[PDB]
């Protein structure tokens, strides 16, 4: 098996330095083996070493990178990943093109509280954050607490669906479970996202326990000197 | 406040109806607020959207150049009649910029 | 026919005044003074960082009108940074905290 | 409550977590008769992270605002292999989050 | 409201009207945990009077006031056999209905 | 040496019941060295000086250096249904900007009601 | 929305025509009271014949062109107003199609 | 009003004296709980002994010295706290003789 | 927002120090009354001595490090409060420092 995963745009835009990547795994073990990357005129491009170890169970596991403007990748032209192995003489060829974009759209971020019926239990409150109708899908987002990043293990996100109501546009969620004890202590969470349409390619949304549904208004509206002098 | 432009309809057939056109807003509607509650309900609107009723008979065509939104409806019947609004941003109402009349003599 | 003494954006206070004409007559002209504020029941104390607590207490002295501020205003934009730790790269990221209007 | 601003649509979502194994299955309906299902997407069961082997799923469902406001309840049905008979329902309408109380203070003065 | 000025228990009631035909099956159970069947009493399909070729039947429960200040969902699940799925459902809580209340407190000067 | 602080008041409210006019006072005070005088223009169109009297600087009853002056005007009952305003000014060398024109017309003053109408909502935040 | 505007005469019977739904199993013929904002069904698939038209009401539904039939026998001053029908549990929610009635003598 | 500070020891068993008054026929010792302004009825002369006190206390009555006795067989940690008595149908509003409890271990 | 809590002696003399802004020519030192919600001006650059501060109090402003001192002869009990200094035609609007102020004796 050969896989090739490119580069996602969060990649591009955060770390900067942007690789593509192609995979072997489910293949017998044989060293001697050559990694390349072929465009649609022929070119070849410079592949890296500092190949990946094999995996424990007797199967390859390598690594293989090649950096490519991304004035190219938006020319949108095609580009061939290759792999050799004596096994197969015929090297597998694989496609990581980039199909440009299409109709860009900003994804609308909605925060929701845990529900009321889940806090009367008293056990562990979740918070959900549905991403919407954003197209095409490259959405990154995460999570942190009180200004204090989170463990990537602590939430799950899904993956781009179809959008039923909306033709070529795509929705996302994302939930993160913690304590009742850490949801009463006024403790604050927050859902950042990244996508291209995003003006400033980062948006934002924060709730608490006293913004989720709240059960009491409490206000203190005070005015003072009413007449004054006003001109 | 903002004008109160109204147009009629003269019979059936067609209409055609025009508002301004704001900068650095988005999202154009021209909801019908013809609801006893009074919240304005969206009939056609950009960032994808249209009326379960109004199907087919609804476009919008922006031109930025005239500082102006074009929208055309086709044919017309009973129930597309009253008054209607338009406006921009996130808030169909709180954000609607004129109140335009709509009537058939048929 | 009324004037506008104050049109604050920050506070959306509208302090505005008319005379009112009397039965037939220039007497007894009673002056008014109308006045609108929209308090906002969502919006943080820090209102261009969301971390701070609600806002419970609002104090408005009308004679400055006529600097914490409470509402946002339609024509600006608000931002601020996170940190994006994306690679294990922690990383400080301009964000639109009010998108839509930074366009 | 944002979504609504935008008198458009509106999505209700319906959580269901814990159970295991997997094959879940999610019906939406409003007083009592079913409603098409071309209307709502059911997520696969995805495994938990804490849990050992307990998985979790997610469903939701779009409306008219009006429709929502209108005052219609709309109910949810859950069918898994270990309920003692086998069904659940749950229930939501507008009259669910609303401020149980309001406690102002106005304190007008002159000086 | 005076059935709980007493501090001793309260009884739930869960109506059943306008079925056909008999041999509905109800039960009442609590956050999933079914509850025994001697807490709780059944009537019999009885014909609906203005309603011709009708029943109904009815099922009260006991219960301490002490637990049901606290919460205690209390669903009572109905089984007939022309439901769309052959069961259904309903509960109610000590704030199943609890309207809004204001408070002002004007300090006009 | 300190700024000449000014100020104008309104007719009397009795005096605006024997329909025959009304005067309006613009009074000036400070201004050290003595230096000021006074043109009442209205809708930008000097009066006659005939209708403004001004008649001296004095000094303030406690005076290291101080002095005031007062100057009215005189104008018709029945015109004060349009107001017009009737400007005061003064003028002085200790004045970054020599020129401090102050006026005041029927809406300006007292508020004989207070119509607030505050409201409360969830959807305030933008106010639009 | 529309409004049939039927008319009859005093005595006889007259018959309202109102849509028949689909997905929706009580169908109503309200009679809007427009009193305190409230209708009150005259007749239902619950079989609730209002007591005042008891005896002189019937309703009959088939749907070969999506149509439910309603027949109101005898005519009073009374049975001039407005029978908004509609469907679902709160009978006020629904009454789609609105119609007016009168009385010829 | 009055308070009987009644004394015991862990084991055995205590009795609580409290007057029974006339033309009020439900007799109480009930429990102030103090947590939120409520007060549970641990007996009553209606037939009800709580489920932490079943079988274990017995309310006799006689109009001997207008005073009826509550006895309370065995003790436990939980048992040391307030147990207002009274009559009337509102447990809250009666109360009229408060006594309190220990345990000597 | 900064508060100096100076503190004295009885007697003497004590230094009040405070901010001198610019684009603002009148300077005061408020006294903060807290009665009805009314701030008195003690002194100021427009010439303004309170009764009871007469001839014991003095205002000189240089601006070498943006700050302006007004300097109290003699102390008494009634010294011994809020002196919140500012700037503006405005007084109860400025009050851009605040200070506080008692008697050691
Ligand atoms: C409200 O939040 C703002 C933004 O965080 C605070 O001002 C920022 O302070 C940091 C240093 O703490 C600077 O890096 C930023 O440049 C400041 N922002 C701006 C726009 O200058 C501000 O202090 C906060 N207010 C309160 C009362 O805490
Ligand atoms: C409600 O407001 C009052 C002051 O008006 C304050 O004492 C109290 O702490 C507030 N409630 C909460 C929960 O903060
Ligand atoms: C309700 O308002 C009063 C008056 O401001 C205040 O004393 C009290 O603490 C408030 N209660 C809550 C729960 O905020
Ligand atoms: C209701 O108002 C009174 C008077 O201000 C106050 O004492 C009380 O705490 C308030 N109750 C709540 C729940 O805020
Ligand atoms: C008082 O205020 C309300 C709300 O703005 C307004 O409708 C009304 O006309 C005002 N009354 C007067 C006399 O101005």
């Amino acid at each position: 098996r050969v896989f090739a995963i490119p580069p996602s745009f969060a990649s591009i835009f955060l770390t900067k330095s942007t690789k593509l990547t192609c995979l072997v795994t489910d293949l017998t073990t044989y060293d001697s083996v050559t990694i390349s990357w072929t465009r649609q005129n022929g070119e070849a491009v410079k592949t890296h070493t500092n190949i990946s170890e094999s995996h424990p169970n007797a199967t390859f596991s390598a690594v293989g990178e090649a950096s490519i403007c991304e004035d190219d990748w938006n020319s949108g032209e095609r580009f061939t990943c290759t792999v050799t192995h004596t096994d197969l003489p015929s090297p597998l060829k694989q496609t990581i093109s980039r199909p440009k974009g299409v109709a860009l759209h900003r994804p609308d971020v909605y925060l929701l509280p845990p529900a009321r019926e889940q806090l009367n239990l008293r056990e562990s409150a979740t918070i959900t954050c549905l991403v919407t109708g954003f197209s095409p899908a490259d959405v990154f987002v995460q999570w942190m607490q009180r200004g204090q990043p989170l463990s990537p293990e602590k939430y799950v996100t899904s993956a781009p669906m179809p959008e039923p109501q909306a033709p070529g546009r795509y929705f996302a969620h994302s939930i993160l479970t913690v304590s009742e004890e850490e949801w009463n202590t006024g403790e604050t969470y927050t859902c950042v996202v990244a996508h291209e349409a995003l003006p400033n390619r980062v948006t934002e949304r924060t709730v608490d326990k006293s913004t989720g549904k709240p059960t009491l208004y409490n206000v203190s509206l005070v005015m003072s000197d009413t007449a004054g002098t006003c001109y | 406040i903002l004008p109160e432009v109204k147009v009629e309809g003269e019979l059936g057939g067609s209409v055609t109806i025009k508002c301004p056109l704001p900068e650095m807003h988005v999202r154009i509607y021209l909801c019908r607020e013809m609801a006893g509650s009074g919240t304005c309900g969206t009939v056609v609107s950009t960032t994808n959207f249209i009326k379960a009723e109004y199907k087919g008979r609804v476009t919008l065509k922006q031109y930025p150049r005239k500082n102006l939104f074009l929208v055309e409806v086709t044919q017309l019947t009973e129930s597309d009649s009253g008054v209607y609004a338009c406006g921009a941003g996130m808030n169909t109402d709180r954000g609607k910029t004129q109140k335009v009349t709509l009537n058939v003599h048929s | 026919e009324r004037i506008v003494l104050v049109d604050n954006k920050c506070k959306c206070a509208r302090i505005t005044s008319r005379i009112i004409r009397s039965s037939e007559d220039p007497n007894e002209d009673i002056v008014e003074r109308n006045i609108r504020i929209i308090v906002p029941l969502n919006n943080r104390e820090n209102i261009s960082d969301p971390t701070s607590p609600l806002r419970t207490r609002f104090v408005y002295h009308l004679s400055d009108l006529c600097e914490t501020c409470y509402t946002y205003d339609r024509n600006k934009c608000y931002t601020a940074v996170v940190p994006l730790v994306y690679g294990g790269e922690t990383k400080m990221v301009e964000t639109a905290l009010t998108p839509d209007a930074c366009y």
